[PDB]
DNA sequence: AACCCTAACCCTAACCCTAACCCTAACCCTAACCCTAACCCTAACCCTAACCCTAACCCTAACCCTAACCCTAACCCTAACCCTAACCCTAACCCTAACCCTAACCCTAACCCTAACCCTAACCCTAACCCTAACCCTAACCCTAACCCTAACCCTAACCCTAACCCTAACCCTAACCCTAACCCTAACCCTAACCCTAACCCTAACCCTAACCCTAACCCTAACCCTAACCCTAACCCTAACCCTAACCCTAACCCTAACCCTAACCC
DNA sequence: GGGTTAGGGTTAGGGTTAGGGTTAGGGTTAGGGTTAGGGTTAGGGTTAGGGTTAGGGTTAGGGTTAGGGTTAGGGTTAGGGTTAGGGTTAGGGTTAGGGTTAGGGTTAGGGTTAGGGTTAGGGTTAGGGTTAGGGTTAGGGTTAGGGTTAGGGTTAGGGTTAGGGTTAGGGTTAGGGTTAGGGTTAGGGTTAGGGTTAGGGTTAGGGTTAGGGTTAGGGTTAGGGTTAGGGTTAGGGTTAGGGTTAGGGTTAGGGTTAGGGTTAGGGTTA
């Protein structure tokens, strides 16, 4: 009927293992242990944000679903405009 | 939070009133010693805005128009 | 089945007419508008402390349910002996 | 906003610099209007706590003790 | 304010028989108390310096009107949220059972740490100076606050290009249907990094004599600004006859997963 | 130095996948005439342009000399090499089915302003506040050194407590009743949800006269040494009277169970 984990990921899947490879992209090279918690942070912020203006963007045509189209119309308000995925 | 408060107030020892001010001005030490008052110190001077000197040249006199 | 959940429309369940019900019963004639809010906010407030006072009571015990003994010392601790319910 | 930065002020009439307070006082104005800057205002005392006299220490010792 | 039925959960016996309060016997160490004089517990006096105690002078507010204007106060039609049985179920509680993991009491026997005890430093006070708010005498300049006067946006009789609801196919995003290796966790492990103690020393840090430099008082005079007409250059909206540009569907080319083999770094004498 | 184990360039084999036509078509790109909007010059009144004349007013430059915060040479201390099963854990399909999302139509839903006459919009006015200069004074921050002094090192003798053997209940883990919280449905009616509106209910200026608010003068009365003498505090043997524990008997105590005394509604005249 329900799944038993109400928990609904609280902000987990940002593994450490998983910040220990994207700080590595940039450039970093001793990734201290006091940054993951400020990184889920961070990111759980900056999806509450977009998130916030997705749907505020799908609640004006009367629609139940979020699109590519309003996530990335969202983005571009943000200041960053990504190519490919909306179109 | 005793170290911080008397760099803050400047003394060579911590004093009570140093340690008032850390009581005070940390949130969690305020709410955990709530019934706790120290001796030999003063209140911190944590107040509204209603009783200030702001007469605005007081009116009701004289018509200075 | 049961496929649903609890949502936001718990602020809201302690409805208008019970608080100022309540507020009669107390000695308050005329409730504003901004009254309920507020008393609907304390009452959760107040109730989270609670429930987390239980719920530390109860994983003390080495159980999962809360029982009107646990409340009873929980309210004791707080500052508010309550009787009839328990002893 | 504006009169109350004006009161806290005191002022015959609304400035930009009443403006200016009154917009980086409200929270909710600062972070509306983040990229506006007023013309024929200053800035508010924001700062933090190091560069600060003392404190630091200038002296540390007298040369010996 | 009693009835008045109406009638449900409180209502006097009563009755096992379970199990805790108890009725035949024993040991145990700890309530007063008498010698003892110690040092904190019994009062006596001096003094003098911050200290209270007691009038005069004065100025903003506490409170009572004054007009005034805006907010949660009580029916009205609802009709949606919400009590009331009546079953109908599927998961933590609740009973010990016997086995161990987990606890006493005790005999030393070394651990070590605050009373005492000196010694060193790091401040409680003075003494000069050095900063440091704060609203009155003037007085005074546009930058501050009050009215007279005039000239195009604000503006409503017919009208004309699209959101208002509505069926409608079909397609795309969860559903709880479904397994499986390649990614998530984990404990013991060592070798670089993090973080502080002393020690130069060179950067730096507060002045004092000095030798100009740049807005006041303005000092004169010059290059295109925009509001005057207007003027011929220019650019859509009804046309129409093509004409340019995606859609669905075969088609065939280089990036795609897989197996076997040769340059190329740190090992430490 | 060593031989050196290590990843890193080749090589079929499909397997997609980008892309090479192919009509389909139809939007959609692509063409004339016109007129009324869309540009294009020059001159007046006037905001700039530079080149000096005083007339101060800091001032930042140059020397300088202690001095401390850095920046070095170590000493302890944490997390990245490993490895390995195994229990998750996250990918991939199959249905499926069902809500949704575009796809088409039809009335409110929008332009526009004639138009003239306001009515808010905007220059131009001289009369009261302004707004901060100066000039104290009294309160508020820096430094040597000495008079105790409140702490920082010694130290050695007893109150713990860590070393070790031996039992006994007290928790540990299954194994079913069971029962008491979850899971639905009819329904209806009662609790909840909407306007008004006007009138009390706040809310803001305008006297005055009480009522606190500061400073000058004394005359204490509240801060400090010196005793000293008695009135309790405080450890130490020693009972005997107040207790604690292992065994029955057993009176008092704890789950069920009726039928009868009042306990709630509802139409009652007052």
């Amino acid at each position: 009927k329900r799944h038993r984990k109400v928990l609904r990921d609280n902000i987990q899947g940002i593994t450490k293992p998983a910040i220990r490879r994207l700080a590595r992209r940039g450039g970093v090279k001793r990734i201290s242990g006091l940054i993951y918690e400020e990184t889920r942070g961070v990111l759980k912020v900056f999806l509450e944000n977009v998130i916030r203006d997705a749907v505020t963007y799908t609640e004006h045509a009367k629609r139940k679903t979020v699109t590519a189209m309003d996530v990335v119309y969202a983005l571009k308000r943000q200041g960053r405009t990504l190519y490919g995925f909306g179109g | 939070l005793a170290g911080n408060a008397a760099r803050d107030n400047k003394k060579t020892r911590i004093i009570p009133r140093h340690l008032q001010l850390a009581i005070r001005n940390d949130e969690e030490l305020n709410k955990l010693l709530g019934r706790v008052t120290i001796a030999q110190g003063g209140v911190l001077p944590n107040i509204q805005a209603v009783l200030l000197p702001k007469k605005t040249e007081s009116h009701h006199k004289a018509k200075g128009k």
